[PDB]
């Protein structure tokens, strides 16, 4: 239903050496 | 006390945390080595560089006034310190399910774009890590505004927590409970990533000319960085850009005071009005805590990235790595069947605690993994081949009774094998929780390792049940269903 | 600013030195005092002295410092428990009655060490400090806290920074206590503490004996609220080294133990000059070590210790009773009470026990309901003193009629007291079940629920006793006689 | 029993005006 659902605390990649 | 002494310790830290992975058998030892360096640095520093005079709740009135001035909803709820979840929102009137009770315009948000336009703009424009990692950029945006007394976001930052329960805050013996689990490697990576990032940016801030006007140049402690990334990882959100073309990461004031319960996502971004909008997940009577559903994350994700363990997480899951081996004589046919079905030949699948235990993709993989050559032929050749691949993830249309019995035998055996790789049993975990008095962080670690095994134990029992049902179907020479 | 604070503290002193405004005006006075304190508190910088590390960062130095001065430091560790806060946890098995903890006098903070400290000169001049060792302790704690080289710094740096005494409650949390017995003690404590802060704020400014105190440069309301809360939740009465007087003391390491039901197992050992604690019960390795604080009521635990104890077996409420001067038998009743060692009017207790009333209250109630003929037999003749001797003894009533009168009276009075509360027991249970409440709010509601549950149990006990003695009277049973 | 039992948090009188 929601076009832009907002996930609280969504998991992100913190591995700077991978990125 | 010496500035040159800390710069040498961080140089040592940067080198240690930039070395390649030590191999999984040496990761705990490397973890303790990094903890030892971090704690030496931390004990030579003065904690949070910026602390505020008043209590946390002393600043909630300012946040509400500041949110009200910029068009946010400020009526119908209040901030209360709840024992279980910490501070949260509590309804001051009856709020009905699906009522739009909370909304936050974009100007109140901290985003990667507001980072770019702030005092961090010059350093952001040249640093390769900041440009590539919005989550880190938002952590430094938060620290720079925190150490800026006239910051527009000060009413928000003065209400943030001072401490978190991410594993970055655990004692060594608290993380030790997680030895032999799936989760502990990500705990290791989090600790190594954060230590490397602090040391890297400490050196950058002390030498780069585009950092000469940052408040962090005068003071940037490990505690500062641990707080900042824990703030971002427990609270960050992905929202569209103003023009709706791309996505960015954001901290959303006021709304991020809501704690988590089971349910569905009821918060969406309204691009037309350019604001976050939350509708009530359920009826909240006056005096009841207002909850939202954060997302379908596992308890490993809640512990490591959100800093809590959620009892009765309906989306809890563990990983199971599976792949067709090239030593299999039927590798070529299985690989092509998998490919036509959109499934890699080797992958990390999930086992879930609630029904059903295995997803469509894992069921399809397991069926192919156990197929005979004649079954594989039926999935590759002829006018029904594509129809058969269409049903490979459907529990109602087995390939054959014998295929099911082999795949449920395999899953039962593999789930049983995985259970035996843990240093404790389920009954032993329940005994520790019942007979020992534990900190919150300790209980999170023990409940996490217990949860991993309970999901594998449920998979063992479900596979046993399924194996028996399809063996009964076989011996009964039952007619195989057809779609 | 400094002239402004001295202006505001002068108003606060005059406000809090005015006489009691009458019980019906005490809430309005309370809110007035709160308004003034918060206006001062908002213009100040919180605690004058804060420390860089976390509370648990400093527990090692406490142990090392305690070990150097002869205290036990093996067999336990400090853990942050969710239910009680930080406490001690056994690291080995500890048997009931084992002497596991001892603290020599050199480590304690006492009224004696307050006298010999930088506070000494002011102590000898101020009449409040000289009369009230508990306030002396609180200033001793503040002066040493603000002295970076104090001998007691390892202890001070491990103390809590906040408490759950009613001084820390929000106004709406105290409001739940309206119409209870306890709220007057909450009023007194708030007014006492504000008056004391303003009084000593001005005294430190005007006295030459206060010149060398760190408090001369900074002394905030938060300083004082923290100091008195530290003292009231932790202070202890010990003998002087002489053995001939009692003093008040803070006992490091030992006062990290939390409370459970049992008996007092801590005593002072004059010969070795140290506090000694033997285990109240077996503590297995990994179990929290508890002590029994004392036989205090939940009103005392809330107001003076900052917590509410479920299943407090020593809970009690007050009941004020007195013989009326309009009673035609006042003279005789007063004399019998006097010969029994009981005042004519007093504040007694109702307990949550099988008899709700002490021997002293039973004796008072018997005299309260005596006929003239019965009073004469307790005043005259060779058996009169024998009769007084037994007045507090349930087994030897004055007469069946006397018993029926006194239990009827108590049932009626406890019933009346229940009718003076703003809510019922069922309404309180509904609040605790249907609302999501802070810990402080829950302490307040459970406190007012507990008052009513004790009165209700007294009503039930009194009705049952009334029926028992009414039966003995209908059956004309022989009265017991002490022989 | 214990000649000098120690009560943790013994209640004291803080009313400086009455006492
Ligand atoms: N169901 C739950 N149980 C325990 N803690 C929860 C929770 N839901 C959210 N939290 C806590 O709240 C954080 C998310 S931000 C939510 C507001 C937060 N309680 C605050 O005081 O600012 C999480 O990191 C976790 O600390
Ligand atoms: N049974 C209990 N339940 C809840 N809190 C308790 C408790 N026993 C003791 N406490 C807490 O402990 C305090 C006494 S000092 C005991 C150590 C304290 N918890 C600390 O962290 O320093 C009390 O004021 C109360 O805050």
């Amino acid at each position: 239903t929601l076009k832009y659902p907002i996930e609280m605390g969504i998991v992100t990649n913190w591995d700077d050496m991978e990125k | 006390v010496s500035p040159k002494e800390i710069l040498n310790l961080t140089s040592e830290l940067l080198q240690k945390c930039s070395s390649p992975a030590p191999g999984p058998g040496k990761e705990w030892e490397e973890y303790v080595q990094i903890r030892t360096l971090v704690e030496k640095i931390r004990k030579k520093q003065k904690g949070l560089s910026v602390t505020f005079d008043g209590k946390r709740e002393d600043y909630f009135p300012d946040l509400m006034k500041w949110a009200s001035e910029n068009g946010a909803s400020v009526e119908g709820f209040e901030m209360v310190n709840f024992k279980e979840e910490g501070f949260g929102l509590r309804a001051t009137r009856d709020i009905k399910a699906e009522e739009l009770f909370l909304w936050v315009p974009r100007k109140l948000l901290m985003t990667v774009e507001s980072a770019k336009n702030s005092v961090l703009g010059p350093l952001y424009s040249q640093d390769r890590i900041l440009q590539a990692m919005g989550n880190i950029a938002l952590a430094f945006h938060l620290l720079c505004e925190r150490a800026s007394p006239n910051s527009f976001w000060q009413p928000y930052i003065q209400t943030l927590p001072s401490e978190y329960d991410t594993p970055l805050y655990f004692e060594e013996d608290e993380v030790r409970y997680l030895q032999s689990t799936q989760a502990i490697h990500d705990v290791f990576s989090q600790y190594k990533n954060t230590a490397r990032q602090y040391a890297y940016f400490y050196k950058v801030i002390q030498t780069h000319p585009h950092a000469n006007k940052l408040p962090l140049k005068d003071s940037f402690t490990y505690e500062d960085y641990r707080w900042a990334v824990s703030s971002v990882m427990t609270r960050q959100n992905q929202i569209p850009t103003e023009d709706g073309s791309r996505v960015t990461l954001a901290l959303i004031p006021l709304w991020d005071m809501c704690n988590h319960t089971n349910g569905l996502i009821t918060t969406g971004y309204n691009l037309e009005d350019d604001r976050c909008e939350c509708v009530a997940l359920q009826d909240f009577r006056a005096g009841e805590q207002i909850y939202i559903f954060y997302g379908t994350r596992s308890n490993a994700e809640f512990v490591i990235h959100s800093g809590f363990f959620f009892d009765n997480n309906s989306h809890d899951r563990v990983k199971i790595k599976l792949g067709v081996s090239k030593s299999d004589r039927l590798y070529a046919m299985k690989a092509e069947v998998l490919a036509r079905a959109g499934i890699p030949t080797s992958s990390v699948f999930a086992l879930h605690f609630t029904e059903p235990p295995i997803s469509a993709q894992l069921l399809a993989f397991l069926r192919v993994f156990c197929m005979t050559e004649e079954e594989l032929k039926e999935h590759l050749l002829g006018d029904s081949a594509i129809d058969r691949i269409f049903t490979l993830g459907n529990s109602e249309f087995p390939v054959s009774w014998d295929n099911e019995v082999k795949l449920w035998t395999f899953l039962e055996d593999r789930a049983s094998l995985l259970l035996k790789t843990y240093k404790t049993t389920i009954e032993e975990d329940k005994s520790v929780l019942k007979n020992h008095d534990l900190s919150v962080r300790a209980k999170m670690a023990i409940k996490l390792r217990l949860g991993e095994k309970e999901i594998l134990e449920k998979a063992v029992k479900s596979a046993a049940v399924n194996r028996e049902y399809y063996r009964q179907q076989m011996e009964e020479k039952a007619p195989l269903p057809k779609y």
